């Protein structure tokens, strides 16, 4: 199991960092971190390596809408409410934040395009390998 | 020798392309009158005649490939032979160079 | 001229294939019988030739709406009405059915696609010709 | 032309085709027919030259509208109405019937088409020569 | 067709696949079958015959509406009415239901598309074949 | 005829997947089963036959709405609805699920998805031959 | 599946990712974890496998809307519901969350995409091979 106290930190991060997730309850933050764990590699930026599992684990929560509270039914998950109005009260109209132009699945939230950057400046987004012989 | 026979029997392709030719039966008349005017057709082209097709359903094209390079290869094949038996190539071979005058003759006295 | 029992077994085919043909009178069917005649082959199909010359009346019957009612009035063999509406009584609009891809007038309509499949099943499509000599 | 009974067999076909000309006066059919005689040949069907001019003449009759008959001012022949209303009592859309990307002045008209279809069947629809001597 | 008991079983198949045929007449859906049975190969198959000869009748039924039934006019058979409304009561609109871009006349309903894959299952969508002598 | 405890097998699948099909008698369940044993291969997945018998038939039973009720009106299977509403009571806009991009009619649907990703896992999406001598 | 703790360890992760799925009868996830354990590879992960289970659960459930629970008739699995309006009380007007242009089919869900990271972090996303001897 990864360490209790850099858990801590980095759900305390996510929190300082998004102020609206303090009032989530702290078990699926938790869940969400030890999700996003699998896909941070450690010795790549030992040093930062709380910043960044934080920014990834908040690109993760929300990258499609994944993280809805506890009470909200079903059938929200596959379809979008564009629109709604009341008879003579209000109305609203909604929308998409930005459209994506690669299909990089990274590049579609800002918390994504941050961990992309930190990952280039630290190490390379770079791959070359070769046989073992 | 049989892999040259038949690259040189594959020279050339024609390929009839029609649109909906998979509509009919198999074996039947309809097929055979097909078959027999595709052959018919295909005996009495050439150079000096021409041959008509539809423009919305029929296409003609020809793919052609080229040979060179195998006689050397079977002349190296003959060489390997001639190589692994032990005896000169103008006894196995039966053949005279004609380049040169009287060279062979140290050849003849060699086997 | 035409065998009269056949080009009465093809209306009479063309009247049960398609029931709103019934209160045509005969005079035209015969007419529109006759002039499709001109284009169907006899000896490419010989067993089947009714059901054919029966497809391919119905095909020009309904290419373009060519057949219209006995007291249609004119200027509505070039133009079409695309919508009408009374005033508080009820409304109505229209369109194609279909929209062609290739031009050959016979991709157009049902009937003229259920003829190129029998046509190609029956003798094929194709056309190859070598000069006499 | 040559003699009349091919004209009065022409015309008939006409209006056996079509209905709606067994109201036009007889004149005008007569001239449209003997002006759309020049285009057809007459060695080439021979058997069906009645067919092909009552075709060719009805195809050009419905170009874009030329058979209008009288008091339609001289407006209609530049330009087109697509719609029509009075008051809040009723309205009406109309809108063109067919669609002509081609350009042949042929495929423009069911009668056009199979006009073509026939000649195609009769003789073809290609022209190939050369040079005299 | 050869005998009878394979008609009542393709007629009870079809209604067995679309329980709204069980209103129609008979004959109509004999007829129907007996024409849609040119097109179909019984040594193709010959072990689901009857499957093959339900599925093409019912994709030959259903291409762009034929089989309207009786009093239904001329005029539905070249086009498609897109709405009505009666007053200020209800309205209502309709649509076609498949784009058939590709043209093949055989993927323009779901029939035609199993029909084209049961084909490809038992013998296939290929036709090569070579001269003769 | 397949054994009848894997049809029984392959219904209550098909049943416990889609519970809204519980209320569809099942002679119309039989039938659309033993319409997808034709397609379905036995010795390719033979550990796993009945789910994917079950995926298949459920593919075909919701290709383009081709399963309708019993009493359903004909002209609807050529036909759809866009939209309807009545006057001050209520109204409703309906429109389709997906859109296809490869004219396969196997990426159409859900169930066809899952179908094809369970073929190229356990067997291939493959097929190469050669001639026999 | 192998033994039964790991079902409960993989409905319990898909109830921590998504609260809304603990009202949903427990049977229904049984049945979906059980037919999506086909497709995920207990080799490749083991030491993730519970995590990967229930993500291409997730996914699988919510390729266009699968799981709708009973009571929803038959037509919600062919077409989408885009407005609703009740008199002059209140409207709504629904849409697509996602698009996926890509075909890939696993980029059409959240759960998809980072299945596919995963997958790639842990194997990858290749497929190298040659001939056997």
């Amino acid at each position: 199991i990864m360490n209790q106290e850099t858990l801590i930190a980095a759900v305390e991060q996510m929190r300082k960092l998004v102020p609206a997730l303090r009032k989530v309850p702290d078990e699926t933050l938790y869940a969400w971190v030890e999700m996003a764990e699998l896909f941070v590699c450690q010795k790549t930026f030992k040093d930062a390596y709380v910043k960044a599992i934080a920014l990834y684990a908040l690109h993760l929560a929300f990258l499609d809408g994944a993280l809805k509270g506890e009470d909200e039914d079903l059938e929200s998950y596959s379809r979008r409410v564009t629109s709604f109005s009341l008879s003579g009260e209000f109305s609203q109209t909604f929308g998409e934040v930005t459209k994506n132009q690669s299909g990089n699945m990274m590049l579609s939230t800002p918390w994504g395009k941050m961990f992309e950057q930190l990952k280039a400046r630290r190490r390379g987004r770079f791959a070359l390998m070769t046989g073992l012989r | 020798e049989s892999l040259a026979t038949q690259i040189l029997r594959r020279k050339q392709q024609a390929v009839w392309k029609v649109k909906g030719l998979a509509e009919m039966c198999d074996d039947d008349d309809a097929q055979y009158a097909a078959r027999l005017r595709l052959a018919q057709v295909d005996d009495n082209s050439g150079v000096g005649r021409a041959i008509g097709i539809d423009a919305e359903t029929e296409e003609y094209d020809v793919l052609n490939s080229d040979i060179s390079g195998v006689p050397e290869f079977l002349s190296s094949k003959m060489d390997r032979i001639v190589s692994l038996s032990g005896i000169h190539e103008i006894i196995i071979k039966n053949k005279n160079v004609g380049g040169v005058s009287a060279s062979q003759n140290t050849a003849l006295e060699t086997f």
